[PDB]
């Protein structure tokens, strides 16, 4: 398939295999096969047409690939070239972080309904992977005003490193 | 046009701008220094030419 279980998880499917205790005919199965016969099949054959005409003339696209560039930590002050390049790189990594937290958002959101009243115990690990994606996000991108810059992001990282070093040395006195 | 077009054009924009901005700051500094010390081309205010004076012997000596 286009997607995968590794980044779009989905629990294995299981059905009760209905075995009615009454002799009355099962309606839901009958209406489903009827709706298959007068609805599913015509749209299926129309999409068969569409798939064959797609395969008649196929074109491709490629992942627009980038490469690593000197970042603000290695960027020289007042060096506007590497300044701009590091700004571009950091902003696209910020977009990467937003997208991946969106994927975790959808994973946990779909898991809630997927696992039922049991969601509180099977999506907990998913919830476990959410309570850590937010916090680390707050560590890498948070409170950066509204003119957030790779320089200001580096300044926030500076706050973090000085705070953690301060805690380490106050533990060591 | 491709992103490379705009991006390649824009660092050139930034480089030209910065090579103008630090020039402006250096111009302020140079203008101030050369107004204060004066040991250079401009901000040199006029004086009296030495050609106007006359050295030929005069009527009275020691003048």
């Amino acid at each position: 398939d286009s997607w995968d279980k590794d980044v779009y998880p989905e629990p294995p499917r299981r059905t009760p295999a209905p075995a009615p205790q009454t002799s009355l005919p099962n309606p839901v199965t009958y209406l489903t096969k009827i709706f298959d016969l007068l609805v599913d099949r015509p749209v299926t054959l129309a999409r068969e047409f569409i798939e064959q005409q797609h395969a008649k003339n196929r074109y491709y696209y490629y992942h627009r690939e980038f490469r690593r560039v000197p970042d603000i930590t290695e960027c020289e002050e007042k060096d506007i070239l590497c300044m701009f390049e590091a700004e571009m790189q950091w902003r696209r990594d910020y977009k990467v972080d937003q997208e991946i937290v969106n994927i975790i958002q959808e994973r946990l959101k779909a898991c809630q309904q997927r696992e039922g009243e049991s969601y509180r115990q099977n999506c907990a690990k998913e919830l476990e992977q959410f309570t850590q994606v937010s916090k680390a996000f707050q560590d890498r991108y948070s409170d950066l005003g509204a003119h957030y810059s790779a320089r200001k992001c580096l300044a926030k990282q500076k706050q973090r490193m000085l705070a953690e070093r301060k805690a380490a040395k106050e533990a060591a006195a | 046009d491709g992103p490379e077009k705009n991006y390649e054009k824009t660092m050139a924009i930034l480089q030209i701008e910065a090579e103008k901005a630090e020039l402006r700051l250096k111009e302020l500094e140079v203008r101030r220094l050369m107004r204060a010390r004066g040991d250079g081309p401009w901000y040199q205010y006029p004086t009296i030419d030495k050609a106007l004076i006359d050295h030929s012997p005069k009527t009275t000596p020691d003048n």
